[PDB]
């Protein structure tokens, strides 16, 4: 019951890989309104992520399963179909939603002006779980979980580009993100791919900039920036 | 490579039956 | 609603790897009192399986810091652990309960005197999720069911040894975890390892006579008693 011990159950559920034990714990901690140390605030993203990754798995593989069993199947098989497909959308629409008020009530809330590191990580998980919504959205009620998203990673984005170096791990994988935003969600190649160059650019040129403790998680990033620069020609 | 976005997979330590 | 439904309903869960769903598909079916194909015995098979598994896998895992925390003392995150361990637990015996209530009431009750296949097949599921108990159970309570799985397994083990078979894959797959229980639960390694060879001594004498659909699921079941051998020292 107490803040010490609630972080280590959710240590104890990554380990058990119970991730929706783990989500559950880290959402505790998030409610005393106290700041979240940079270890708690992995834990908390590693939970969800893995949470609302089993939704999207599951809604990509039934959303699949919909539309190729759409022409001929029984008309009582499809409303089998699209009946599951809608209950683990709620499910990953709950758990985006979920995550979007612990960022807006208590994370990004609780961020002073010079904690640009904080800032970026909370609004860049912003973008993040609202182009989640976006994936399994349609109509005006997927424009506007698309603006949502661009309103984080921008803003995020001006933050990143001014106050963090460009070899950050952090900045470089919200460039990455907001790249991939640009390419899947607005269908804006052209974008997409100057966001990621730039990114990947600036970061080239500070190369003499990485420690011991940040060289791995950054020089990845980059090899991900440039796989997904191969890919979009 | 079907997922592009950037993966961080843990932030711990993350049959003799037939099955 | 319709029991063609449900088993495909089963069929999406498995797809989407939501084996809780999975599981409670197939127990419908089961509870419609009509007896289960081979097909939709091994969807069950199959999903509890998952379930229950998931359950162990955590519950090992925790029962191995509480293990090592045990012998530190620290008096309050020990406690922390067992509590969790005792959450997963309970998510394992009350699966156990689920799937044994299923077979008494349903599998093995529709089960006629001749029925040897099915009679064998459900009655090592028996003692399989009553070994899980075992598990976990400490005490008079352990013995219980220890006692219980031994009764199950020996009557499936009598069926199968006078009316199927030395190469029949269930018989072969009773043997691995009829002998997986003398070893790991009753700590018998004489009988264990002596139901072992046995089984897989039979099943050569007469290997040479089986087509190559009963040869490869006939033979994967011998590697796995000749694994479970040479790692028994």
């Amino acid at each position: 019951v107490d803040r010490e011990q609630l972080v280590q159950k959710a240590r104890l559920a990554e380990q058990a890989e119970r991730y929706d034990d783990m989500a559950a714990a880290m959402k505790n901690v998030t409610e005393l309104n106290e700041p979240l140390s940079n270890e708690e605030r992995n834990l908390l993203s590693v939970a969800y992520k893995n949470v609302v990754g089993a939704r999207r798995s599951s809604w990509r593989v039934i959303s699949s399963i919909e539309q190729k069993t759409s022409a001929d199947g029984n008309e009582k098989k499809i409303e089998m179909v699209r009946a599951y497909r809608e209950k683990i959308e709620k499910e990953l629409e709950a758990v985006c939603q979920d995550v979007l008020s612990l960022l807006d009530n208590y994370l990004i809330k609780n961020c002073s002006e010079t904690q640009y590191e904080s800032k970026v990580f909370y609004l860049k998980m912003k973008g993040d779980y609202y182009r989640y919504l976006a994936e399994v959205a349609t109509g005006e009620k997927r424009a506007t979980v698309v603006e949502s998203s661009e309103k984080a990673y921008s803003e995020a984005h001006e933050i990143s580009k001014e106050h963090m170096q460009p070899t950050h791990p952090i900045r470089l994988g919200l460039a990455l993100n907001y790249s991939v935003f640009y390419y899947e969600i607005q269908n804006a190649p052209e974008q997409a791919c100057h966001l990621a160059k730039t990114a990947f650019d600036d970061a080239i040129a500070e190369l003499d900039t990485l420690n011991e403790d940040s060289y791995k998680d950054s020089t990845l990033i980059m090899q991900l920036l440039r796989d997904n620069l191969t890919l979009w020609t | 490579d079907y997922d592009l976005s950037l993966p961080f997979p843990v932030c711990e330590s993350c049959e003799h039956s037939l099955d």
